[PDB]
C-alpha cells in the first residue's frame, strides 16, 4: 500500500495537492433572494461540490485501497461535515460571516431567510471563530478533513473480511495523527503543547459531527416543504441517514 | 445510485 | 482562580475516580422484556435515576462548580445522553454483543428490535463497545474521557477556564499513558484514537436524541419532567 | 423553572 509508506511531509503534500477548488455561486446582488432561493442558491453550490469531494476522496491516502462499498459509506457518512469543515474554513477570515462564494459572504442576520437556518449558522460562526483562536492552518486543515472522512463511518460498518478493512483505515488514519504532531514539533511547540493541540484540534470533530447531525434534519426537512429544488444526488445523500 | 457511479469513473 | 488547574494528574484522576456514580439496578421485572412500553419504560425509568447521579459526579469534576450556574446547566443540558452512552458502552466492554444497562439488565440486540428505531442506536452502541474493547480501554482513561465530554460537547455553543481544564485533563491522559509505559508515538496515537471515538459518541446521542423525541411523540411512555427538559434542551 | 437549575444547586 502506497498510503502506508508516506512519509509525514508527503502526507501534507499529497492532501494540499488533491485540495478541490472554492467554487463560485449564482448570487446576484441586484436580483432579490427569497427564503427559497437563497437556499436553492446553496444547495446548488453544495451539490456541484460534492462532485468535487467525490473525486477529491480518491486522493485521499488510502481511500481508493477499499472496497467500492466501503468507499460509498464513508462519502455518505462524511460528506456534511466535509463541506461544513470547509466553509467553515474559508470564513475564518471574516469574523461573524460566512464564505458560501467568493461572491456570496453572508452574516447570522441574512441567515434568517431560511427557518431554521439561524441556528446552524452560528454553530459554524462558532466554530469558525474557535479556527481563529487556535490560528488553525492551512496543513492542519487538510489533515483533519481526511481524517473526517475516514473516522466518520468507520464505525457503522459483516465478515472477517469487513474488519481487515476497518483495520487499515485505523492505520491511515494513526499516519495522518503522526503527520499532525510532525507539523506542530516544525513549528516549536514543546510535547505537551503538541498533545494539547492535537487534542483541541480533535475535539472540534465532535462539533462538527454535531453541526453536520443538526444539518442533515434541516436539509431533510427542507426536502418535504418541497419549496427548495434539491439535485438527486443530494437526495440519495438525504437518503443514506 | 449516482455517488456509487461518480466513485467508479 | 480555580484549583482544578493546581492540581497534579494523579490528583486529577483519583478526584475523577472519586466522583463516579454508582451502577444502578432496574426494575427487578422478573420478565425478558418484548414489549415496547415495558422496554421504554424500564430503560427511561433507569436513565431518569442515572440523571440525578450525573448532575452529582458533574458537580464533582474539578473546574466545573467554578463556572457559573448557566453555563453548568447549559454544559448538562448538551452532553447528558453523550454521558449515559459513554458509561452504557464502558459497563458493556467485557459483555461482547451486549448492552449492561444495570447488573439485572443485560440485553442483546435482538431485544432492540421490540422498539421502534432502538436496533440501530443499539448496534452503533455495541460497535462502540467492542472498540473500547479492543483498545484495552481502561477505568482511569475512561473517566478522563468522560469529563472532557461533559466540558467539551457545550465549549462552542457560547471559555478560557474550560479550555485550560481541558488541556489540564490532555495531560493527564498522557500522564496515564505515559504511567503505563507507551512509547511517545504510541502516545499520541493512542490520544488520537480515544478522542476520535467522542466523534462517534456525539453521532450515537444525536440519533438517540432523536429517537427519545420520536417516543415521546408517539406516547408510549410517560417521561419524567427531568427527562423531558433534558430533551426538550436540544429543540 | 429547569429542574435541572434545582437539582444542580442542592
Ligand atoms: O452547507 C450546507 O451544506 C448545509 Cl450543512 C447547510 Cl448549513 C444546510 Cl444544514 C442547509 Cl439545508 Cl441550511 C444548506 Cl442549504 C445545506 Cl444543503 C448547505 Cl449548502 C446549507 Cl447552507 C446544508 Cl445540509
Ligand atoms: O440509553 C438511553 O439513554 C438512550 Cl441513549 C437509548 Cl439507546 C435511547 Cl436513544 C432510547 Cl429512546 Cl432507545 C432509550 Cl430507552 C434511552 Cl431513554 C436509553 Cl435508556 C435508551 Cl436504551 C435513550 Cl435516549
Amino acid at each position: 500500500s502506497l498510503a502506508l509508506s508516506l512519509t509525514a511531509d508527503q502526507m501534507v503534500s499529497a492532501l494540499l495537492d488533491a485540495e478541490p477548488p472554492i467554487l463560485y455561486s449564482e448570487y446576484d446582488p441586484t436580483r432579490p433572494f427569497s427564503e427559497a432561493s437563497m437556499m436553492g442558491l446553496l444547495t446548488n453550490l453544495a451539490d456541484r461540490e460534492l462532485v468535487h469531494m467525490i473525486n477529491w476522496a480518491k486522493r485521499v491516502p488510502g481511500f481508493v485501497d477499499l472496497t467500492l462499498h466501503d468507499q460509498v459509506h464513508l462519502l455518505e457518512c462524511a460528506w456534511l461535515e466535509i463541506l461544513m469543515i470547509g466553509l467553515v474554513w474559508r470564513s475564518m477570515e471574516h469574523p461573524g460571516k460566512l464564505l458560501f462564494a467568493p461572491n456570496l459572504l453572508l452574516d447570522r442576520n441574512q441567515g434568517k431567510c431560511v427557518e431554521g437556518m439561524v441556528e446552524i449558522f452560528d454553530m459554524l460562526l462558532a466554530t469558525s471563530s474557535r479556527f481563529r483562536m487556535m490560528n488553525l492552518q492551512g496543513e492542519e486543515f487538510v489533515c483533519l478533513k481526511s481524517i473526517i472522512l475516514l473516522n466518520s463511518g468507520v464505525y457503522t460498518f459483516s465478515t472477517l473480511k469487513s474488519l481487515e478493512e476497518k483495520d487499515h483505515i485505523h492505520r491511515v488514519l494513526d499516519k495522518i495523527t503522526d503527520t499532525l504532531i510532525h507539523l506542530m514539533a516544525k513549528a516549536g511547540l514543546t510535547l505537551q503543547q503538541q498533545h494539547q493541540r492535537l487534542a483541541q484540534l480533535l475535539l472540534i470533530l465532535s462539533h462538527i459531527r454535531h453541526m453536520s447531525n443538526k444539518g442533515m434534519e434541516h436539509l431533510y426537512s427542507m426536502k418535504c416543504k418541497n419549496v427548495v429544488p434539491l439535485s438527486d444526488l443530494l437526495l440519495e445523500m438525504l437518503d443514506a441517514h | 445510485k449516482i455517488l456509487h457511479r461518480l466513485l467508479q469513473e
